């Protein structure tokens, strides 16, 4: 759990906010995408899905 | 979406 890595930026989920990526299904770390915990998207797309 | 510990 704690030390799992899935995010680009190559570190733990270490118990932080995260949120699945739509369309490769990644968890991406929500200060990463850019992302507010009071304003998550309803469809989430990450950075590397947006650049084709 | 998704999320966790939010
Ligand atoms: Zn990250
Ligand atoms: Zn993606």
């Amino acid at each position: 759990s704690w030390d799992l890595v899935t995010c680009f930026c190559m570190k733990p989920f270490a118990g932080r906010p995260m949120i699945e990526c739509n369309e490769c299904h990644t968890w991406i770390h929500l200060s990463c995408a850019k992302i507010r915990k009071s304003n998550v998207p309803e469809v989430f797309v990450c950075q590397k899905c947006r650049d084709s | 979406a998704r999320t966790k510990q939010t």
